[PDB]
RNA sequence: CAUGGAAGUCGGAAUCCGCUAAGGACUGUGUAACAACUCACCUGCCGAAUGUACUAGCCCUGAAAAUGGAUGGCGCUCAAGC
Protein backbone atom coordinates (compact mmCIF):
# COMPACT_ATOMS: atom_id res chain seq x y z
CA UNK A 1 0.00 0.00 0.00
CA UNK A 2 1.04 3.77 -0.59
CA UNK A 3 0.47 6.30 2.47
CA UNK A 4 -2.27 8.59 1.39
CA UNK A 5 -0.33 12.35 1.29
CA UNK A 6 2.38 10.26 -1.06
CA UNK A 7 -0.09 8.70 -3.42
CA UNK A 8 -1.57 12.24 -3.67
CA UNK A 9 2.20 14.00 -4.63
CA UNK A 10 2.50 11.41 -6.84
CA UNK A 11 -0.44 11.58 -8.81
CA UNK A 12 0.28 15.38 -9.16
CA UNK A 13 2.94 14.79 -11.67
CA UNK A 14 1.48 12.00 -14.17
CA UNK A 15 -2.00 12.01 -13.25
CA UNK A 16 -3.86 15.97 -12.93
CA UNK A 17 -3.65 16.44 -16.45
CA UNK A 18 -5.24 17.96 -19.78
CA UNK A 19 -4.78 16.28 -22.86
CA UNK A 20 -4.70 18.15 -26.54
CA UNK A 21 -6.99 16.06 -28.96
CA UNK A 22 -5.36 16.81 -31.68
CA UNK A 23 -1.84 15.84 -30.56
CA UNK A 24 -2.12 14.08 -27.24
CA UNK A 25 0.34 16.12 -25.70
CA UNK A 26 -0.02 16.75 -22.05
CA UNK A 27 -0.98 20.13 -20.80
CA UNK A 28 -1.27 21.78 -17.39
CA UNK A 29 -4.79 21.51 -15.27
CA UNK A 30 -5.13 25.18 -16.14
CA UNK A 31 -4.08 25.48 -19.72
CA UNK A 32 -6.55 26.76 -22.07
CA UNK A 33 -4.75 26.51 -25.60
CA UNK A 34 -1.77 23.32 -27.04
CA UNK A 35 1.52 24.64 -26.61
CA UNK A 36 3.24 22.40 -29.50
CA UNK A 37 2.71 23.78 -32.80
CA UNK A 38 2.10 21.17 -35.36
CA UNK A 39 -1.74 20.93 -34.11
CA UNK A 40 -1.51 24.90 -34.58
CA UNK A 41 -2.07 25.72 -30.99
CA UNK A 42 -5.73 24.44 -31.08
CA UNK A 43 -7.78 25.00 -27.70
CA UNK A 44 -9.65 21.77 -28.05
CA UNK A 45 -8.78 19.90 -25.00
CA UNK A 46 -10.16 17.40 -22.47
CA UNK A 47 -9.34 15.96 -19.12
CA UNK A 48 -6.90 13.03 -18.72
CA UNK A 49 -8.99 9.72 -17.69
CA UNK A 50 -9.16 8.69 -14.18
CA UNK A 51 -7.82 5.10 -12.91
CA UNK A 52 -11.14 3.11 -11.77
CA UNK B 1 -49.96 22.06 15.70
CA UNK B 2 -52.89 23.51 13.38
CA UNK B 3 -52.98 20.65 10.87
CA UNK B 4 -56.10 19.02 9.52
CA UNK B 5 -57.77 16.51 12.06
CA UNK B 6 -55.83 13.62 12.87
CA UNK B 7 -52.22 12.62 11.09
CA UNK B 8 -53.13 9.31 11.46
CA UNK B 9 -50.75 5.86 11.38
CA UNK B 10 -50.02 3.88 7.93
CA UNK B 11 -51.03 7.16 6.04
CA UNK B 12 -48.00 9.13 5.49
CA UNK B 13 -46.35 6.52 3.11
CA UNK B 14 -48.20 8.54 0.66
CA UNK B 15 -48.73 12.21 -0.11
CA UNK B 16 -49.25 13.90 3.18
CA UNK B 17 -49.93 17.19 2.03
CA UNK B 18 -53.87 17.94 3.78
CA UNK B 19 -52.30 19.98 6.34
CA UNK B 20 -54.09 23.31 5.11
CA UNK B 21 -54.59 25.52 8.33
CA UNK B 22 -56.57 28.71 9.10
CA UNK B 23 -54.72 32.01 8.75
CA UNK B 24 -56.14 34.13 11.60
CA UNK B 25 -55.11 35.78 14.83
CA UNK B 26 -54.79 31.80 15.74
CA UNK B 27 -51.18 31.44 13.71
CA UNK B 28 -50.38 35.71 15.24
CA UNK B 29 -51.80 34.19 19.19
CA UNK B 30 -48.66 31.54 18.97
CA UNK B 31 -46.24 33.77 17.71
CA UNK B 32 -46.01 36.05 21.50
CA UNK B 33 -44.74 32.98 22.90
CA UNK B 34 -41.11 33.18 20.95
CA UNK B 35 -41.58 36.86 21.13
CA UNK B 36 -38.91 37.76 18.71
CA UNK B 37 -35.56 35.95 20.52
CA UNK B 38 -33.49 38.01 17.84
CA UNK B 39 -34.53 41.79 17.41
CA UNK B 40 -37.22 41.66 14.82
CA UNK B 41 -38.05 45.32 16.79
CA UNK B 42 -40.87 43.44 18.81
CA UNK B 43 -43.63 41.38 17.65
CA UNK B 44 -44.23 43.84 14.54
CA UNK B 45 -41.12 42.03 12.49
CA UNK B 46 -41.87 38.42 14.23
CA UNK B 47 -45.23 38.86 13.12
CA UNK B 48 -44.60 39.12 9.69
CA UNK B 49 -41.83 36.59 9.85
CA UNK B 50 -44.75 34.33 11.38
CA UNK B 51 -47.56 35.11 8.99
CA UNK B 52 -45.37 33.78 6.44
CA UNK B 53 -43.60 31.01 8.05
CA UNK B 54 -46.33 28.64 7.52
CA UNK B 55 -45.71 29.04 3.28
CA UNK B 56 -46.51 25.46 2.77
CA UNK B 57 -50.28 26.14 4.11
CA UNK B 58 -50.89 28.80 1.73
CA UNK B 59 -53.25 30.73 4.26
CA UNK B 60 -56.71 30.40 3.93
CA UNK B 61 -59.01 30.29 1.25
CA UNK B 62 -58.13 32.89 -1.96
CA UNK B 63 -55.39 35.28 0.69
CA UNK B 64 -51.95 33.92 0.53
CA UNK B 65 -49.13 34.17 3.43
CA UNK B 66 -46.85 36.15 1.39
CA UNK B 67 -49.54 38.73 0.40
CA UNK B 68 -50.48 38.99 3.72
CA UNK B 69 -46.63 39.92 5.47
CA UNK B 70 -46.15 42.01 2.41
CA UNK B 71 -48.92 44.44 2.65
CA UNK B 72 -48.03 46.09 5.88
CA UNK B 73 -51.73 47.46 6.32
CA UNK B 74 -52.62 45.08 9.69
CA UNK B 75 -52.25 46.72 13.13
CA UNK B 76 -48.98 46.21 15.22
CA UNK B 77 -51.08 44.31 18.04
CA UNK C 1 2.57 50.48 -30.79
CA UNK C 2 6.09 51.22 -28.85
CA UNK C 3 6.21 52.24 -25.51
CA UNK C 4 8.26 55.23 -24.54
CA UNK C 5 9.20 54.05 -21.25
CA UNK C 6 9.00 51.65 -19.14
CA UNK C 7 10.91 51.04 -15.82
CA UNK C 8 11.30 48.52 -12.89
CA UNK C 9 13.40 48.58 -9.62
CA UNK C 10 15.31 46.17 -6.88
CA UNK C 11 15.76 47.01 -3.86
CA UNK C 12 19.40 46.32 -1.81
CA UNK C 13 19.73 45.59 1.48
CA UNK C 14 22.17 46.98 3.69
CA UNK C 15 24.75 43.92 3.68
CA UNK C 16 25.93 42.32 0.24
CA UNK C 17 27.79 44.74 -2.63
CA UNK C 18 26.48 44.65 -5.72
CA UNK C 19 28.75 45.89 -9.74
CA UNK C 20 27.60 45.77 -12.94
CA UNK C 21 29.71 46.35 -15.74
CA UNK C 22 29.03 45.75 -19.55
CA UNK C 23 25.92 43.96 -18.45
CA UNK C 24 27.68 41.52 -16.80
CA UNK C 25 26.05 41.73 -13.04
CA UNK C 26 28.28 39.73 -9.70
CA UNK C 27 26.88 39.59 -6.70
CA UNK C 28 28.80 39.30 -3.50
CA UNK C 29 27.46 38.84 0.08
CA UNK C 30 27.77 37.10 3.38
CA UNK C 31 27.47 33.49 1.78
CA UNK C 32 29.63 33.97 -1.37
CA UNK C 33 29.68 35.28 -5.34
CA UNK C 34 27.67 34.78 -8.13
CA UNK C 35 27.64 36.07 -11.89
CA UNK C 36 25.35 36.39 -14.45
CA UNK C 37 26.04 37.58 -18.31
CA UNK C 38 22.90 39.69 -19.69
CA UNK C 39 24.65 40.47 -22.98
CA UNK C 40 21.56 39.40 -25.36
CA UNK C 41 19.55 42.10 -23.72
CA UNK C 42 19.25 45.40 -24.28
CA UNK C 43 18.81 47.30 -20.67
CA UNK C 44 19.46 50.52 -19.25
CA UNK C 45 20.98 50.20 -15.72
CA UNK C 46 20.81 52.83 -13.46
CA UNK C 47 21.40 53.89 -9.67
CA UNK C 48 17.89 55.60 -8.40
CA UNK C 49 19.25 56.33 -4.72
CA UNK C 50 21.23 55.22 -2.01
CA UNK C 51 19.89 51.50 -1.97
CA UNK C 52 17.87 50.95 -4.91
CA UNK C 53 18.79 49.43 -8.33
CA UNK C 54 16.76 50.95 -11.46
CA UNK C 55 16.46 49.37 -15.14
CA UNK C 56 14.46 50.13 -17.94
CA UNK C 57 13.87 49.90 -22.11
CA UNK C 58 13.53 53.38 -24.41
CA UNK C 59 11.04 52.62 -27.26
CA UNK C 60 10.08 49.28 -26.51
CA UNK C 61 7.93 47.01 -28.66
CA UNK C 62 5.12 44.42 -26.34
CA UNK C 63 7.75 41.48 -27.11
CA UNK C 64 10.56 43.79 -25.83
CA UNK C 65 8.94 45.16 -22.54
CA UNK C 66 8.22 41.35 -21.92
CA UNK C 67 11.80 40.64 -20.64
CA UNK C 68 12.29 43.67 -18.57
CA UNK C 69 9.86 41.74 -15.48
CA UNK C 70 11.74 38.66 -15.97
CA UNK C 71 15.50 40.50 -15.85
CA UNK C 72 14.53 41.52 -12.50
CA UNK C 73 13.36 38.62 -10.59
CA UNK C 74 16.60 37.04 -12.09
CA UNK C 75 18.51 39.39 -10.18
CA UNK C 76 16.22 39.56 -7.49
CA UNK C 77 17.22 35.46 -7.43
CA UNK C 78 20.57 36.32 -6.65
CA UNK C 79 20.52 38.64 -3.49
CA UNK C 80 18.07 36.00 -2.24
CA UNK C 81 20.24 33.38 -2.74
CA UNK C 82 23.71 34.54 -1.37
CA UNK C 83 22.24 35.92 1.59
CA UNK C 84 19.30 33.47 2.54
CA UNK C 85 20.29 30.10 0.30
CA UNK C 86 17.66 27.96 -1.35
CA UNK C 87 16.49 24.62 0.09
CA UNK C 88 14.58 21.46 -2.15
CA UNK C 89 13.18 18.38 -0.52
CA UNK C 90 12.20 15.10 -2.03
CA UNK C 91 10.47 11.96 -0.61
CA UNK C 92 10.31 7.84 -2.05
CA UNK C 93 7.40 6.27 -3.29
CA UNK C 94 7.60 2.96 -3.56
CA UNK C 95 4.77 -0.06 -3.62
CA UNK C 96 6.67 -3.11 -3.66
CA UNK C 97 10.68 -2.90 -3.87
CA UNK C 98 11.94 -0.12 -1.67
CA UNK C 99 14.53 1.85 -3.21
CA UNK C 100 18.06 2.27 -1.75
CA UNK C 101 20.21 5.77 -2.38
CA UNK C 102 23.60 6.12 -1.14
CA UNK C 103 25.10 9.74 -1.08
CA UNK C 104 29.19 9.23 -1.25
CA UNK C 105 30.98 12.37 -0.68
CA UNK C 106 33.01 14.62 -3.09
CA UNK C 107 34.43 12.47 -6.02
CA UNK C 108 38.30 14.05 -5.92
CA UNK C 109 36.17 17.49 -6.97
CA UNK C 110 33.53 19.30 -5.61
CA UNK C 111 30.89 17.16 -7.14
CA UNK C 112 28.85 15.47 -5.16
CA UNK C 113 27.11 12.07 -6.70
CA UNK C 114 24.14 10.06 -5.87
CA UNK C 115 23.37 6.01 -6.30
CA UNK C 116 19.66 4.60 -7.12
CA UNK C 117 19.43 0.86 -6.59
CA UNK C 118 16.93 -1.12 -6.60
CA UNK C 119 14.07 1.03 -8.46
CA UNK C 120 11.09 -1.19 -9.30
CA UNK C 121 13.49 -4.27 -8.56
CA UNK C 122 15.71 -3.79 -11.26
CA UNK C 123 19.76 -4.60 -11.79
CA UNK C 124 20.83 -1.42 -12.63
CA UNK C 125 22.52 0.75 -10.91
CA UNK C 126 21.61 4.34 -12.15
CA UNK C 127 24.67 7.47 -11.40
CA UNK C 128 23.91 11.25 -11.56
CA UNK C 129 26.18 14.05 -10.70
CA UNK C 130 24.91 17.00 -9.37
CA UNK C 131 26.55 20.49 -10.40
CA UNK C 132 28.96 22.48 -8.32
CA UNK C 133 28.04 24.11 -5.56
CA UNK C 134 25.26 22.03 -4.37
CA UNK C 135 25.34 19.46 -1.60
CA UNK C 136 23.39 16.20 -1.31
CA UNK C 137 21.85 14.90 1.96
CA UNK C 138 20.20 12.02 3.95
CA UNK C 139 17.33 13.41 5.88
CA UNK C 140 17.58 12.74 9.73
CA UNK C 141 13.79 14.21 10.65
CA UNK C 142 12.28 11.31 9.67
CA UNK C 143 11.93 8.64 6.87
CA UNK C 144 12.94 8.27 2.81
CA UNK C 145 14.06 12.12 2.11
CA UNK C 146 16.48 14.05 0.07
CA UNK C 147 17.25 17.53 0.90
CA UNK C 148 19.57 19.69 -1.70
CA UNK C 149 20.77 22.70 -0.75
CA UNK C 150 23.11 25.57 -2.05
CA UNK C 151 23.36 29.14 -3.22
CA UNK C 152 22.18 29.42 -7.16
CA UNK C 153 18.40 28.59 -7.71
CA UNK C 154 19.25 27.74 -11.13
CA UNK C 155 22.00 24.84 -10.51
CA UNK C 156 19.81 23.64 -7.02
CA UNK C 157 16.65 23.05 -9.28
CA UNK C 158 18.19 21.45 -12.66
CA UNK C 159 19.46 19.08 -10.57
CA UNK C 160 16.92 18.19 -8.40
CA UNK C 161 14.67 17.63 -11.63
CA UNK C 162 17.89 15.32 -13.08
CA UNK C 163 17.15 12.87 -10.20
CA UNK C 164 13.71 12.80 -10.47
CA UNK C 165 13.52 12.81 -14.45
CA UNK C 166 15.86 9.71 -13.69
CA UNK C 167 13.72 7.26 -12.53
CA UNK C 168 10.98 6.60 -14.88
CA UNK C 169 8.76 2.98 -15.41
CA UNK C 170 8.45 2.29 -19.29
CA UNK C 171 5.67 0.27 -20.85
CA UNK C 172 3.34 0.53 -17.99
CA UNK C 173 0.58 2.30 -16.95
CA UNK C 174 1.70 5.07 -14.70
CA UNK C 175 -1.68 6.20 -13.66
CA UNK C 176 -1.35 2.32 -11.01
CA UNK C 177 2.40 2.49 -11.31
CA UNK C 178 3.58 5.28 -9.25
CA UNK C 179 7.26 4.70 -8.53
CA UNK C 180 9.67 7.37 -8.20
CA UNK C 181 11.43 9.48 -6.66
CA UNK C 182 9.27 13.34 -6.55
CA UNK C 183 10.02 16.81 -5.50
CA UNK C 184 7.57 18.41 -2.40
CA UNK C 185 8.87 21.54 -0.67
CA UNK C 186 10.73 24.69 -1.78
CA UNK C 187 12.08 26.66 0.27
CA UNK C 188 15.18 28.79 1.97
CA UNK C 189 18.06 27.52 4.36
CA UNK C 190 17.77 30.31 6.59
CA UNK C 191 14.09 30.98 8.23
CA UNK D 1 -26.82 48.66 -6.32
CA UNK D 2 -30.02 49.41 -4.63
CA UNK D 3 -28.59 48.97 -1.22
CA UNK D 4 -25.72 51.25 -1.90
CA UNK D 5 -28.46 54.28 -2.15
CA UNK D 6 -29.84 53.23 0.75
CA UNK D 7 -26.33 53.79 2.50
CA UNK D 8 -25.83 57.35 0.80
CA UNK D 9 -29.21 58.87 2.75
CA UNK D 10 -28.43 56.58 5.69
CA UNK D 11 -25.36 58.00 6.81
CA UNK D 12 -25.78 61.66 6.21
CA UNK D 13 -29.21 61.96 7.90
CA UNK D 14 -27.30 60.34 11.18
CA UNK D 15 -24.74 62.43 11.31
CA UNK D 16 -25.95 65.42 11.69
CA UNK D 17 -29.04 64.83 14.22
CA UNK D 18 -26.06 63.28 16.48
CA UNK D 19 -23.97 65.64 18.12
CA UNK D 20 -21.55 63.27 19.58
CA UNK D 21 -19.76 61.03 17.41
CA UNK D 22 -17.15 58.25 18.69
CA UNK D 23 -14.22 56.12 16.82
CA UNK D 24 -13.91 52.93 17.31
CA UNK D 25 -10.96 50.37 15.69
CA UNK D 26 -12.18 46.86 15.29
CA UNK D 27 -10.02 44.55 14.11
CA UNK D 28 -10.24 40.65 13.35
CA UNK D 29 -13.13 39.92 16.28
CA UNK D 30 -16.30 37.38 15.25
CA UNK D 31 -19.31 38.54 14.06
CA UNK D 32 -21.16 37.14 16.92
CA UNK D 33 -19.41 39.56 19.05
CA UNK D 34 -20.54 42.42 17.66
CA UNK D 35 -24.16 40.81 17.60
CA UNK D 36 -24.47 41.11 21.20
CA UNK D 37 -22.90 44.42 21.92
CA UNK D 38 -25.66 45.66 19.19
CA UNK D 39 -28.41 44.14 21.34
CA UNK D 40 -26.81 45.16 24.38
CA UNK D 41 -26.59 48.77 23.48
CA UNK D 42 -29.83 48.84 20.91
CA UNK D 43 -31.26 50.82 22.91
CA UNK D 44 -29.03 53.92 23.25
CA UNK D 45 -26.64 54.25 20.49
CA UNK D 46 -26.29 52.52 16.80
CA UNK D 47 -23.73 51.23 15.68
CA UNK D 48 -22.88 51.15 12.01
CA UNK D 49 -19.33 50.67 9.26
CA UNK D 50 -18.80 49.99 6.02
CA UNK D 51 -16.44 50.50 3.23
CA UNK D 52 -14.25 53.77 3.74
CA UNK D 53 -16.38 57.14 2.56
CA UNK D 54 -13.26 58.81 0.36
CA UNK D 55 -15.76 61.41 -0.85
CA UNK D 56 -19.00 60.54 1.39
CA UNK D 57 -17.80 62.62 4.63
CA UNK D 58 -15.99 64.99 2.16
CA UNK D 59 -19.32 65.96 0.97
CA UNK D 60 -19.95 67.10 3.98
CA UNK D 61 -17.79 69.01 4.19
CA UNK D 62 -18.78 71.10 1.04
CA UNK D 63 -21.59 72.83 3.00
CA UNK D 64 -20.48 74.98 5.42
CA UNK D 65 -23.17 72.64 7.77
CA UNK D 66 -20.02 71.80 10.07
CA UNK D 67 -16.63 73.30 9.45
CA UNK D 68 -15.35 70.71 11.61
CA UNK D 69 -15.52 68.00 9.52
CA UNK D 70 -12.63 68.56 7.15
CA UNK D 71 -10.61 68.79 10.08
CA UNK D 72 -11.55 64.92 10.85
CA UNK D 73 -10.41 63.94 7.22
CA UNK D 74 -7.00 62.71 7.91
CA UNK D 75 -7.63 60.61 10.64
CA UNK D 76 -9.51 57.54 8.50
CA UNK D 77 -7.12 55.11 7.40
CA UNK D 78 -8.66 51.82 7.06
CA UNK D 79 -10.89 49.00 8.94
CA UNK D 80 -11.56 52.06 11.61
CA UNK D 81 -15.22 52.46 12.86
CA UNK D 82 -17.78 55.58 13.84
CA UNK D 83 -20.59 55.20 16.77
CA UNK D 84 -23.44 57.43 16.65
CA UNK D 85 -24.77 57.82 20.35
CA UNK D 86 -26.05 60.55 22.35
CA UNK D 87 -24.29 59.40 25.66
CA UNK D 88 -22.16 61.12 27.62
CA UNK D 89 -17.97 60.81 26.90
CA UNK D 90 -17.41 58.90 30.36
CA UNK D 91 -20.26 56.94 30.56
CA UNK D 92 -19.12 55.44 26.92
CA UNK D 93 -15.91 55.48 28.03
CA UNK D 94 -15.54 52.23 29.10
CA UNK D 95 -19.08 51.07 27.67
CA UNK D 96 -17.80 49.00 24.72
CA UNK D 97 -15.31 47.56 26.74
CA UNK D 98 -17.33 44.76 27.54
CA UNK D 99 -17.05 41.06 26.30
CA UNK D 100 -13.55 40.43 25.80
CA UNK D 101 -13.82 37.46 23.72
CA UNK D 102 -10.96 34.10 24.19
CA UNK D 103 -10.02 33.33 20.80
CA UNK D 104 -8.16 30.15 20.56
CA UNK D 105 -4.94 29.47 18.28
CA UNK D 106 -5.22 28.45 14.72
CA UNK D 107 -2.66 26.28 14.12
CA UNK D 108 0.16 28.69 14.04
CA UNK D 109 -0.72 31.38 15.35
CA UNK D 110 2.06 34.02 16.88
CA UNK D 111 1.74 33.88 20.81
CA UNK D 112 2.70 37.42 21.88
CA UNK D 113 4.06 35.93 24.82
CA UNK D 114 5.59 32.35 26.20
CA UNK D 115 2.76 30.06 27.28
CA UNK D 116 3.77 27.57 29.76
CA UNK D 117 1.60 24.99 31.53
CA UNK D 118 1.65 25.18 35.01
CA UNK D 119 1.74 22.05 36.69
CA UNK D 120 -1.66 20.05 37.21
CA UNK D 121 -4.45 17.51 36.87
CA UNK D 122 -5.63 17.30 33.49
CA UNK D 123 -8.52 15.22 34.26
CA UNK D 124 -9.57 13.93 31.07
CA UNK D 125 -9.85 9.81 29.78
CA UNK D 126 -6.19 8.61 29.64
CA UNK D 127 -6.80 7.56 25.97
CA UNK D 128 -5.93 10.59 24.69
CA UNK D 129 -2.64 10.05 25.98
CA UNK D 130 -0.97 9.54 22.27
CA UNK D 131 -1.34 13.42 21.72
CA UNK D 132 0.51 14.09 24.68
CA UNK D 133 3.76 11.80 23.38
CA UNK D 134 3.33 13.52 20.12
CA UNK D 135 5.59 16.33 21.92
CA UNK D 136 7.00 14.17 24.41
CA UNK D 137 5.36 15.48 27.65
CA UNK D 138 6.28 13.31 30.63
CA UNK D 139 2.97 12.33 32.05
CA UNK D 140 1.93 9.95 34.29
CA UNK D 141 -1.21 8.56 34.71
CA UNK D 142 -2.96 9.27 38.37
CA UNK D 143 -6.54 7.78 39.22
CA UNK D 144 -7.60 7.68 35.42
CA UNK D 145 -6.48 11.33 34.84
CA UNK D 146 -2.97 12.72 33.28
CA UNK D 147 -0.74 14.52 35.34
CA UNK D 148 1.82 16.70 34.46
CA UNK D 149 4.67 15.80 36.28
CA UNK D 150 7.04 18.49 35.43
CA UNK D 151 5.97 21.88 33.34
CA UNK D 152 6.86 21.50 29.66
CA UNK D 153 7.26 24.88 27.12
CA UNK D 154 4.90 25.05 24.41
CA UNK D 155 6.17 27.24 22.39
CA UNK D 156 8.55 30.87 22.51
CA UNK D 157 6.80 33.81 22.34
CA UNK D 158 6.59 35.20 18.48
CA UNK D 159 6.77 31.77 17.46
CA UNK D 160 4.18 29.98 15.57
CA UNK D 161 2.72 27.57 17.79
CA UNK D 162 3.01 23.81 16.67
CA UNK D 163 -0.33 22.52 14.97
CA UNK D 164 -0.37 19.70 17.47
CA UNK D 165 0.03 22.03 20.23
CA UNK D 166 -2.23 24.71 18.99
CA UNK D 167 -4.85 21.71 19.28
CA UNK D 168 -4.09 20.77 22.22
CA UNK D 169 -4.39 24.17 23.71
CA UNK D 170 -8.26 23.73 22.74
CA UNK D 171 -8.92 21.12 25.26
CA UNK D 172 -6.41 22.76 28.16
CA UNK D 173 -8.24 26.31 27.68
CA UNK D 174 -5.70 28.11 28.27
CA UNK D 175 -4.61 30.05 24.82
CA UNK D 176 -2.48 33.80 24.38
CA UNK D 177 -5.26 35.57 22.34
CA UNK D 178 -8.07 38.17 24.36
CA UNK D 179 -10.00 39.92 21.35
CA UNK D 180 -12.03 43.14 22.67
CA UNK D 181 -13.08 46.02 20.94
CA UNK D 182 -10.72 48.81 20.19
CA UNK D 183 -10.66 52.38 21.27
CA UNK D 184 -9.13 55.25 18.81
CA UNK D 185 -8.55 58.71 19.37
CA UNK D 186 -11.54 60.71 18.81
CA UNK D 187 -12.14 64.60 18.38
CA UNK D 188 -8.20 65.29 19.37
CA UNK D 189 -9.04 63.95 22.97
C1' C E 1 -42.71 15.99 5.37
C1' A E 2 -40.35 11.62 5.34
C1' U E 3 -37.64 8.35 10.10
C1' G E 4 -33.76 2.36 14.10
C1' G E 5 -31.46 7.02 12.17
C1' A E 6 -31.41 12.46 7.35
C1' A E 7 -29.97 18.89 12.20
C1' G E 8 -28.89 22.51 4.37
C1' U E 9 -26.62 18.51 1.92
C1' C E 10 -31.17 9.75 1.29
C1' G E 11 -35.48 11.46 -0.78
C1' G E 12 -40.56 14.33 -1.96
C1' A E 13 -42.69 19.15 -2.23
C1' A E 14 -42.34 25.01 -0.65
C1' U E 15 -38.37 29.57 -0.59
C1' C E 16 -40.12 33.92 4.44
C1' C E 17 -38.15 36.90 8.15
C1' G E 18 -34.62 38.92 12.13
C1' C E 19 -29.73 41.37 12.68
C1' U E 20 -26.44 44.01 9.69
C1' A E 21 -21.74 46.59 5.29
C1' A E 22 -22.41 41.68 4.17
C1' G E 23 -23.29 35.24 5.02
C1' G E 24 -28.12 30.88 1.10
C1' A E 25 -34.49 27.48 4.52
C1' C E 26 -27.11 26.62 0.77
C1' U E 27 -22.67 24.57 -4.49
C1' G E 28 -19.77 20.70 -2.59
C1' U E 29 -16.84 17.78 1.35
C1' G E 30 -18.38 15.32 5.67
C1' U E 31 -21.37 12.79 10.66
C1' A E 32 -25.74 6.46 12.52
C1' A E 33 -27.54 11.16 13.17
C1' C E 34 -25.13 16.37 15.28
C1' A E 35 -20.40 18.50 14.43
C1' A E 36 -16.16 20.15 11.80
C1' C E 37 -14.75 22.16 6.74
C1' U E 38 -15.46 24.60 1.80
C1' C E 39 -18.14 27.83 -1.35
C1' A E 40 -21.46 31.74 -2.09
C1' C E 41 -21.77 36.97 -0.11
C1' C E 42 -19.29 41.30 2.34
C1' U E 43 -14.89 43.78 4.69
C1' G E 44 -9.10 45.21 5.11
C1' C E 45 -4.27 46.23 1.43
C1' C E 46 -2.79 48.59 -3.42
C1' G E 47 -3.53 52.46 -7.32
C1' A E 48 -6.15 52.73 -13.13
C1' A E 49 -8.04 50.44 -15.69
C1' U E 50 -11.07 45.53 -16.66
C1' G E 51 -14.50 41.63 -18.81
C1' U E 52 -17.32 38.99 -22.97
C1' A E 53 -18.67 38.43 -28.04
C1' C E 54 -17.48 39.71 -33.31
C1' U E 55 -14.67 42.16 -38.12
C1' A E 56 -9.88 41.75 -41.51
C1' G E 57 -4.22 42.69 -42.47
C1' C E 58 0.77 39.93 -42.49
C1' C E 59 2.35 35.24 -40.36
C1' C E 60 1.57 29.97 -38.72
C1' U E 61 -1.33 24.72 -38.85
C1' G E 62 -4.29 22.12 -42.61
C1' A E 63 0.28 21.03 -46.98
C1' A E 64 2.31 13.31 -49.19
C1' A E 65 6.21 10.97 -54.98
C1' A E 66 9.73 8.89 -57.19
C1' U E 67 18.11 11.10 -60.98
C1' G E 68 20.55 16.33 -57.73
C1' G E 69 17.87 21.73 -58.46
C1' A E 70 16.08 26.20 -59.12
C1' U E 71 11.97 33.97 -56.83
C1' G E 72 16.91 33.13 -63.66
C1' G E 73 21.73 32.64 -60.12
C1' C E 74 24.42 34.46 -55.75
C1' G E 75 22.47 36.13 -51.56
C1' C E 76 19.29 39.25 -48.58
C1' U E 77 16.02 40.35 -42.02
C1' C E 78 14.60 48.85 -39.02
C1' A E 79 15.56 43.95 -46.39
C1' A E 80 17.95 43.49 -51.47
C1' G E 81 10.34 41.18 -48.39
C1' C E 82 4.74 43.34 -48.57
MG1 LIG F 1 1.04 -3.74 -21.30
MG1 LIG G 1 2.09 28.95 -46.09
MG1 LIG H 1 16.14 29.89 -53.96
MG1 LIG I 1 11.79 30.52 -52.70
MG1 LIG J 1 14.36 39.31 -61.02
MG1 LIG K 1 11.78 52.00 -43.53
MG1 LIG L 1 16.61 43.79 -58.38
MG1 LIG M 1 8.97 49.31 -50.89
ZN1 LIG N 1 -2.27 20.21 -29.52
Amino acid sequence: IIEPSLKALASKFNCDKMICRKCYARLPPRATNCRKRKCGHSNQLRPKKKLK
Amino acid sequence: ALKEPPRDRKKEKNIKHNKSVSLDEIIEIARTMRFKSFSKDLKGGVKEILGTAFSVGCQVDGKSPKAISDAIEAGEI
Amino acid sequence: MRYIHSEETIPVPENLKVSIKSRLVTVEGPRGKLQKDLSHIAVNFSVVKKGVIGLEIHHGSRKDVAALRTVRTIINNMIIGVTKGFKYKMRYVYAHFPINVNVEKNAETGCYEVEIRNFIGEKIVRKVVMAPGVEVEISKAQKDELILSGNSLEAVSQSAADIQQICKVRNKDIRKFLDGIYVSEKGNIVE
Amino acid sequence: SGNKAGYFDKLKGLLEEYPSIFVVSVDNVSSQQMHEIRKALRGQGVVLMGKNTMVRRALKTFMPDHPEYERLLPFVKGNVGFVFTNGDLKEVREKILSNRIKAPARAGAIAPVDVWVPAGNTGMEPGKTSFFQALGIPTKIARGTIEITTDIKLVEAGAKVGPSEATLLNMLNISPFTYGMGIAQVYDQ
